DNA sequence: ATCAATATCCACCTGCAGATACTACCAAAAGTGTATTTGGAAACTGCTCCATCAAAAGGCATGTTCAGCTGATTCAGCTGAACATGCCTTTTGATGGAGCAGTTTCCAAATACACTTTTGGTAGTATCTGCAGGTGGATATTGAT
DNA sequence: ATCAATATCCACCTGCAGATACTACCAAAAGTGTATTTGGAAACTGCTCCATCAAAAGGCATGTTCAGCTGAATCAGCTGAACATGCCTTTTGATGGAGCAGTTTCCAAATACACTTTTGGTAGTATCTGCAGGTGGATATTGAT
């Protein structure tokens, strides 16, 4: 019977989700939610294939960085956990709030 | 003895309108003259892009009304398009 | 010889605003609707700010608009802070706010 | 079994995004805030890009849609025109 | 012999300078700070007053608004001192790295 | 001409009592020591970065005086619009 | 007929930057000489990037620039990244980066 | 159907002069278009805003020369100023 | 330490999705040449306001003291990482049709263009006023006890 | 809680900097009226490429276990706030003179056509190949003891 700690595979996927470039949502449910959100601006809206995918590249490169982000304030507080109010202060700090 | 505009004379009516009987330091006015430029700016700008965008030679009322909408928060925004619709339609019928 | 401005209903000078949009470079035509849409925008905000800005001045038991009273107006405005988010607006210092663990006791 | 669309975004996926982002450690509130700031960020830009369709009286979104809307969010993307 | 306890009037002075407007470095030296690094970046140059009073506003601001930013910083710390570690997660944050 | 000064080490010039006041109106309630030398790097790389547009602004149009626009336009282009002073 | 692109000695063309800055806005006139610079500065700053892509290509065991090499090429190089501060490359990935106190206890 | 213009040829052309050995992919040409465009837009626009600070109607290479100066960092200013002189004096010395 | 489980590295293989070479064509750049307008450098100098300075006015530098904050140490309990797999959501790819985009057309409104009137800016000169900064003097706030 | 130091809050109070008031001018707006050109809306339609859905694929919801991380508690040590004290540096108001900026004159350079040759984009077509995955086997990394 065999158990990697906690942590150990963690790193096995920092290092495997930063030696890649594929989108890590599934496109199906990113793209019902785009409509939904559309749906409130304007009613019966259709979409370029290419116009979700810009909008899921963008949306993944913002969370990624946000997340990086994320990380050094829970470092900055002695944590190696993130929790919301990290992500609280960084996108208080980049003037989103 | 070079001529510089400046919106004051308009900013001072529009004061005169709001608060009959508040004045306004040279500062303020010039901090008021610099917000209306930028202002400016930022919609003619916008319009310019937007007009790009879509192969149009001629900035109109409706590229001004996009870019009002793209450039102004929720509830302004609301309110410049009434207001700017209000003086078009009204202009349209006085001439 | 009715200025375009009253034709329109307007304070702010609609034919001042069309010359800019000319000189401005920022199409090769501009419609005849254009300025007039666009001066009434300016002249709303302004009234918007000289509103709010009035208000404060009054709060403050003053008569005159400085520029410390567009500050509080704009701040104190979620609108308009986030409009003017990347914007100073010289002398006119910060909304007071001290943050809650700095006070003393508990 | 009905699910929201926002849900759709999966913790797994989110633990990916955090991992690409150097993340090690994830406390169970995260996955939740992510979904709020996800939101906020589509209907920010997808608010703009659907105000791009009705200008141009399209009933379809295009990739160029986005990407201004992108433009002037200040979130420049390369990859899809312009 | 009377003594205000550490803390007691640093609050007062926060309310103090956050009640007013007026530039809180003195003007010579910030002139003379201007002037020689422009000078660094070309010779025999002048300055409009109001040249040296537009740079002092807009680094007035833009060191008050660190500083707001830092506090944060050193909140989520737990900690109520400011220190170079604050500053420059602030900095980091908003991409000025 | 005959003779100007040496400017050197003004940063100085920026001392900690000013410093202490600015962090004041930004709410800051304790300050480390070491926050005054931090402070001053600080400020001359915002100083360097504007001075330079600035100074670029006044090589191009060919004058040896920096105005207040070529300031206002310097600020704007590092996205920290300043009202008040023309621009 | 001899192209100016020929003339200027640029891979980049010199007829095209001319049209795109009159039709584009940017003033009533242009000059003879600014689509010439401009063209070189856009060929120039190509080149920088396409050189430093192919590198990482290379260093990746592979003849074909993909996106992600953009990337590498990109936020590797102190300068290119600081032009691009505010760009996504779709496709291209971060850094691998992992932050020390991170790291397992030795 | 309607012409598509791209500076993907171009593009091509000095990939080849710099590694004639390499390739590029689709997608990687498309993201080379946008930097071309985008650095265009960029260094035309502040072009066009000097012409204006400066009330003259002609963006002239003087123009572009100081647009580079303020968009590009110290070592990409360098390179580029002194690439765009040499090409206005090729251009300028040959029939 | 040895050891066994399981991840990771590399060398080689190959089908195929996406790169590429080659032809034919066309509308629209792109260029060359000729007739014409003008933007702005130049050459001069009015005159605003910048560097400079002396005297006056007030903030800064410094050292001593200790209050209370930070950072170190330990600890217990809480909370998130790891775990394996079949249900069920997503992916794939095939197919009608909706709408984006190509083309033609035609006039409401664009620019230009010349005399006609109006008005916003400034400049010269004058009186008026909101409030900064001084004052004393009643009402908190703070910290020792 | 009560007593005493010192900050704070007003209210009124004179100087005055900056705001407001007229009377004159005027160049450049802004308007007006006709002559002349065209952008783009309107309406028709072809064919991508989008929503839909069936069959095929393969990721995630799931509950349990416990490692190791977070946050609570305690506390020595020392850094930073407060304040006293001694006096340097900045602020302020006044003045020749640099350089900005105001006007005018003139041509090298730009715009505008027109007419002539070319090229970049497209589209049909066929042809090609770098490399993602697959495999298979050695070798490294992790965790158990
Ligand atoms: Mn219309
Ligand atoms: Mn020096
Ligand atoms: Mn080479
Ligand atoms: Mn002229
Ligand atoms: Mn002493
Ligand atoms: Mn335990
Ligand atoms: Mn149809
Ligand atoms: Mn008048
Ligand atoms: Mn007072
Ligand atoms: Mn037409
Ligand atoms: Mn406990
Ligand atoms: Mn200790
Ligand atoms: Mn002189
Ligand atoms: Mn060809
Ligand atoms: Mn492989």
């Amino acid at each position: 019977p065999h158990r990697y700690r906690p942590g150990t595979v963690a790193l096995r996927e920092i290092r495997r989700y930063q030696k890649s470039t594929e989108l890590l949502i599934r496109k199906l449910p990113f793209q019902r939610l785009v409509r939904e959100i559309a749906q409130d601006f304007k009613t019966d809206l259709r979409f370029q294939s290419s116009a979700v995918m810009a909008l899921q590249e963008a949306s993944e490169a913002y969370l990624v960085a946000l997340f990086e982000d994320t990380n050094l304030c829970a470092i900055h507080a002695k944590r190696v956990t993130i929790m919301p109010k990290d992500i609280q202060l960084a996108r208080r700090i980049r003037g989103e709030r | 003895k070079t001529r510089k505009e400046s919106y004051a004379i308009y900013v001072y009516k529009v004061l005169k309108q709001v608060h009959p009987d508040t004045g306004i330091s040279s500062k303020a006015m010039s901090i008021m003259n610099s917000f209306v430029n930028d202002v400016f700016e930022r919609i003619a700008g916008e319009a310019s892009r937007l007009a790009h965008y879509n192969k149009r030679s001629t900035i109109t009322s409706r590229e001004i009304q996009t870019a009002v909408r793209l450039l102004l928060p929720g509830e302004l925004a609301k309110h410049a398009v009434s207001e700017g619709t209000k003086a078009v339609t009204k202009y349209t019928s006085a001439k | 010889a009715k200025t375009r401005s009253s034709r329109a209903g307007l304070q702010f000078p609609v034919g001042r605003v069309h010359r800019l949009l000319r000189k401005g470079n920022y199409a090769e035509r501009v419609g005849a609707g254009a300025p007039v849409y666009l001066a009434a925008v300016l002249e709303y905000l302004t009234a918007e700010i000289l509103e709010l800005a009035g208000n404060a001045a009054r709060d403050n038991k003053k008569t005159r608009i400085i520029p410390r009273h567009l500050q509080l107006a704009v701040r104190n405005d979620e609108e308009l802070n986030k409009l003017l988010g990347r914007v100073t607006i010289a002398q006119g210092g910060v909304l007071p706010n001290i943050q809650s663990v700095l006070l003393p006791k508990k | 079994v009905l699910r929201d669309n926002i849900q759709g975004i999966t913790k797994p996926a989110i633990r990916r995004l955090a991992r690409r982002g150097g993340v090690k450690r994830i406390s169970g509130l995260i996955y939740e805030e992510t979904r709020g700031v996800l939101k906020v960020f589509l209907e920010n830009v997808i608010r703009d890009a659907v105000t791009y369709t009705e200008h141009a009286k399209r009933k379809t979104v295009t990739a160029m849609d986005v990407v201004y809307a992108l433009k002037r969010q200040g979130r420049t993307l390369y990859g899809f025109g312009g």
